[PDB]
């Protein structure tokens, strides 16, 4: 085999999930623009 | 009292308006604008109650004060 190669040795063969900032904000925009429920609390306002 | 509208309430009002990013000083500035707005409306509302000789401000007085303030509102009377 290559153990007998004395010159010109043949070397061929051997060796949680986070959302991006701004996404939840936009989703909140979509959520409250569809609804009409009051946003400010009732008792602190009173 | 005035601090009863803070943190998420000022955030929720922004989302319905379409705001994405809110600076820290918006919350204090929002309270001041709401304070002046309420002072103006309640003043004209109280004025009608003073003329009507009543100790109770009715829903009409709020509506009529808003009508004079150019803030016509439907739903709470004729």
């Amino acid at each position: 085999a290559r153990t007998m190669q004395t010159a010109r040795k043949s070397t061929g063969g051997k060796a949680p999930h986070r959302y991006r900032p701004g996404t939840v904000a936009l989703r909140e925009i979509r959520r409250y623009q569809k609804s009409t429920e009051l946003l400010i609390r009732k008792l602190p306002f009173q | 009292n005035i601090q009863g509208i803070t943190k998420p309430a000022i955030r929720r009002l922004a989302r319905r308006g379409g705001v994405k990013r809110i600076s820290g000083l918006i919350y204090e500035e929002t309270r001041g604008v709401l304070k002046v707005f309420l002072e103006n409306v309640i003043r004209d509302a109280v004025t009608y109650t003073e003329h009507a000789k009543r100790k109770t401000v009715t829903a009409m007085d709020v509506v009529y004060a808003l009508k004079r303030q150019g803030r016509t509102l439907y739903g709470f009377g004729g």
